[PDB]
């Protein structure tokens, strides 16, 4: 590919970066609540939190301060069984895998269109050159050119819609990251199917 | 000289595009490539013009041993070989970097360049440094299970937002734009389909669109309420935002803030012909 | 005072720091009249706005002398010195080639329109959610606890001007989950247990004021045995 | 294909407007709050498996 | 009439399209320009064809101080509004 002109450009933040910015997310979340979403960062212990979070759903706090251990290995085993079921099902990460095959066949396709004809006699511009004189050599690069200049614009159009669509999704996830994250949302199956704790 | 092993007698060799890449010579029975020479992207990092006239240059992925025969050196004008080899040199994963110096600080990121790394001007006598962006302030909260932390005192902030609305509606002519004055031309247009029905009907869309845009945004209410004679809300005052009579079109202080900034390069509206021809000298770019 | 209930703060609070609250919104609102005008590239959504139309057309204007490989760029030289077989060859050329042209400056139009409209309709629901109520979203409508906001015209846009809440000035306590008295736990209807370090007061959230603990503010519901972390202490009547 | 004219560079101009956006996508969804917090060295939480 | 400073070796003048501006007269070496005469686009303005025929017709970015059927004449029925020029 880079033969032929199409160079892919490496992104501006790192994959350490972005688990660094991750790890801290957690972090605040975990020793904060959402206060650090809103202001200076203030220390709550986590079943006081999670208290909190009951109280905000329309439960008592006692039923949390009286259920603390059985909520806590309800919530490891379903920790510990998510990992089970991600490295089992090998069909969860389709829409990354789509993001990357739509790409991949994008850029096989363009190269792949250099060998076309387009209705000339050769698609060797040398060879043309070398065979013809001017007065018709001219009509058949210039077919050449109009054909990879027509190549050229449709994968710019497709390139631009498909921008389109990811920077909606994009949008939306940063908003499920503003609301679900830093909060706790009342809005339905917006977070979670049910009533949304945290994220 | 290639090392592809070839069965005999066995002369092309195509790559993925379907073009030559391996030969072999007539005269003597040898197979070799034709990989093309050595290129590669250019970019300039610069500050502005009205700044300074200091420049840097990346070269995409090229290592930085290898630039001096990758942009065919010891030829270009000296000016050019200034930025070949040199002297301080930065190895990047986007490519080699000529120009800047690498600082073990970290600040926010001003320019970008690769993974990680950005570049500015900075005073150290003005240079450009190239450094590792700055994620923010280190930080670290004391959890404990028997303490907490409550505010005693607030704070009433206001922020600012800006969106847009709505763009300009245009619309085109074709027979006056691709053929101007000549009638054959616009003979021989007739009978190309209906490209100019359909370029109308979009434009045509799109201009009804923005007027939708603007209602939907703005006329919320129906009811025109009017603002009290006196103006006293407890201690707060709103004359920045309410509207001042003597300034145009009863406008706020603020609005008028916002409007004097942003400049409105199209005047227009002004059904300009009369004074579109006399003032043949400003070369107005709406005219034109 | 009802938009301060609505984050959970008393009427009180405003009710006693109503000089102080109305001298902060005054200060920031000179403030931020200030700052737009010291601020240069304040407004690049709009400029930007304003700049994507006026390269557009350039661009189409500039287009028209290109030769799409004819020998002119001029219709009437043509005409004058070729015969109409010739004339028409020369001609498709230079109509397919600012067709082509028009058709991508439709395309990039239908685009941006788009990206426009939905700028418009999250205006319009700013609008809805931020001006005529007040909003829970966290991250909508400002950044802060969400008070109110108002809207200003703008060239091809809008500005809006939200007021927030934001604490400050934090301190330390000790706290405790419950409260053991007479053999009964004791959890708080609508606040957090906090000590001073040797009297214990119930304290509402987001604001420190201390209140003597009594039944109004507690109800029992069990016993000191299973909770973890309970205090005995003497609840007065 | 020195005549013609822009039509070889507004490619390239929307190749460089969607490498932009690709990073400001990004940096829009991680970058929420500029503050670098850190875990407690201790992870006991209540009970709760981190 | 023009006034542009041509120096003796030029005889055209060209625009940002490269569409000839300004002429040289062969016979008297004066300086004239060159600029098309006037156009702008045309609309109408009806209630459904199920209600009546009259109909009224604007004139785009036109002052009608100086405005093939030219049977809508004045007819004391001319109002300026700012994108045309509204008659009948
Ligand atoms: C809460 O913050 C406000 C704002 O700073 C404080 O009010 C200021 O107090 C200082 C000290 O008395 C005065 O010099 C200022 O004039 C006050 N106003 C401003 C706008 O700064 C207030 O004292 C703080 N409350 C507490 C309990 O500390
Ligand atoms: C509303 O608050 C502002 C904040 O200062 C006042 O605006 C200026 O106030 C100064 C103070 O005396 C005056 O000299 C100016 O004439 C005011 N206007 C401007 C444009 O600077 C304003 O006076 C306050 N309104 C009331 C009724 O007190
Ligand atoms: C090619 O011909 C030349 C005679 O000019 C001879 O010297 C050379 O050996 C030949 N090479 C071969 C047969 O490979
Ligand atoms: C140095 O350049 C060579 C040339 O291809 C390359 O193979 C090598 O990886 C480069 N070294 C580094 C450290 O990038
Ligand atoms: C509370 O924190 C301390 C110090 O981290 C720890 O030793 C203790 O086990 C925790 N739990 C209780 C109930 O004290
Ligand atoms: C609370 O205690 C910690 C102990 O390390 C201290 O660092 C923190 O600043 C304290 N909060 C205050 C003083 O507001
Ligand atoms: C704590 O509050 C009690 C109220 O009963 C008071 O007697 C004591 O002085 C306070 N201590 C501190 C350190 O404020
Ligand atoms: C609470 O009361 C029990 C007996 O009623 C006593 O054993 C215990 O020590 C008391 N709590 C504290 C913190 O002393
Ligand atoms: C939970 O924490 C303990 C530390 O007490 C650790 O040993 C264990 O591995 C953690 N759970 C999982 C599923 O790793
Ligand atoms: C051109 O010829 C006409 C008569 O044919 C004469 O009146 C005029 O003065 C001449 N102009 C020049 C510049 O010789
Ligand atoms: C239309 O033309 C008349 C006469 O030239 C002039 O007085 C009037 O101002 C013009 N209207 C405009 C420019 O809107």
């Amino acid at each position: 590919q880079k033969f032929k002109g199409l160079t892919v450009l490496p992104p501006l933040l790192t994959d350490e970066m972005i688990a660094q910015y991750t790890s801290a997310l957690l972090a605040g979340t975990i020793t904060s609540g959402w206060t650090f979403g809103a202001g200076p960062a203030l220390q709550i212990p986590f079943p006081m939190q999670m208290a909190y979070r009951f109280n905000g759903i329309g439960v008592t706090q006692n039923v949390l301060y009286e259920n603390q251990k059985l909520i806590a290995n309800q919530f490891n085993s379903a920790i510990g069984k998510i990992q089970d079921s991600l490295s089992s099902t090998p069909s969860a990460l389709g829409k990354l895998q789509d993001v990357v095959n739509h790409n991949a066949q994008a850029l096989n396709t363009l190269v792949k269109q250099l060998s076309s004809k387009f209705g000339a006699i050769s698609s060797v511009l040398n060879d043309i050159f070398s065979r013809l004189d001017p007065p018709e050599a001219e009509v058949q690069i210039d077919r050449l050119i109009t054909g990879r200049l027509q190549s050229l614009q449709t994968y710019v159009t497709q390139q631009l819609i498909r921008a389109a669509e990811i920077r909606a999704s994009a949008n939306l996830a940063a908003t499920k990251m503003s609301e679900c994250v830093l909060g706790q949302s009342k809005r339905v199956d917006f977070c979670g199917k049910g009533y949304h704790l945290m994220s | 000289e290639s090392n592809k092993k070839f069965l005999p007698f066995q002369q092309f060799g195509r790559d993925i595009a379907d073009t030559t890449d391996a030969v072999r010579d007539p005269q003597t029975l040898e197979i070799l490539d034709i990989t093309p020479c050595s290129f590669g992207g250019v970019s300039v990092i610069t500050p502005g013009t009205n700044t300074s006239n200091q420049v840097a240059v990346l070269y995409q992925g090229v290592n930085c041993t290898e630039v001096p025969v990758a942009i065919h050196a010891d030829q270009l004008t000296p000016t050019w070989r200034v930025y070949s080899t040199g002297s301080n040199v930065f190895q990047t994963r986007a490519g080699c970097l000529i120009g800047a110096e690498y600082v073990n600080n970290s600040y926010e990121c001003d320019i970008p360049i690769g993974a990680g790394i950005c570049a500015s001007y900075q005073t150290q006598s003005q240079s450009i440094i190239a450094y590792t962006m700055s994620l923010g302030a280190e930080n670290s909260v004391a959890y404990s299970n028997n303490s907490i932390a409550i505010p005693t005192n607030f704070t009433i902030s206001v922020t600012t937002e800006i969106l847009p609305v709505s763009m300009t509606k245009t619309s085109v002519d074709c027979t006056m734009y691709i053929c101007g004055d000549s009638t054959e031309c616009s003979n021989l247009l007739l009978q190309y389909g209906s490209f100019c029905t359909q370029l109308k009907r979009a434009l045509t869309g799109i201009a009804v669109e923005q007027d939708k845009n603007t209602q939907e945004v703005f006329a919320q209410v129906k009811q025109i309420y009017k603002t009290p004679p006196i103006k006293y809300f407890g201690g707060f005052n709103f004359s920045q935002i309410l509207s001042d009579p003597s300034k145009p079109s009863k406008r706020s202080p603020i609005e008028d803030l916002l409007f004097n900034k942003v400049t409105l390069a199209d005047a227009g509206f002004i059904k300009q012909y009369g004074d579109c021809l006399g003032d043949i000298a400003a070369r107005d770019l709406i005219c034109a | 005072a009802y938009r301060f209930n609505g984050i959970g703060v008393t009427q009180n609070v405003l009710y006693e720091n109503q000089k102080l609250i109305a001298n902060q919104f005054n200060s920031a609102i000179g403030k931020i009249q200030d700052s737009l005008s010291s601020t240069p590239s304040a407004l690049g959504k709009l400029q930007d706005v304003v700049n994507h139309n006026a390269q557009a057309l350039n661009t189409l204007v500039k287009q028209l002398s290109s030769k799409f490989g004819a020998i002119s760029s001029v219709l009437n030289d043509i005409f004058s010195r070729l015969d109409p077989p010739e004339a028409e060859v020369q001609i498709d050329r230079l109509i397919t080639g600012r067709l082509q042209s028009l058709q991508t400056y439709v395309t990039q139009q239908l685009i941006r329109a788009a990206e426009i409209r939905a700028s418009a309709n999250l205006a319009a629901t700013k609008m809805s959610e931020c001006v005529l109520g007040q909003s829970k979203r966290v991250d909508f409508c400002g950044k802060g606890y969400h008070l109110m906001s108002f809207p200003q015209s703008a060239p091809h846009g809008v500005v809006f001007l939200h007021v927030t809440y934001v604490p400050a000035q934090e301190k330390n306590f000790t706290t405790a989950p419950a409260i053991c008295h007479d053999g009964k736990a004791h959890f708080p209807r609508e606040g957090v247990f906090v000590s001073n370090g040797t009297h214990w007061f119930v304290t509402q959230r987001n604001f420190y004021e201390p209140q003597i603990i009594t039944t109004d503010n507690t109800f029992v519901s069990g016993n000191c045995d299973v909770v973890i972390g309970i205090v005995n202490n003497t609840v007065y009547d």
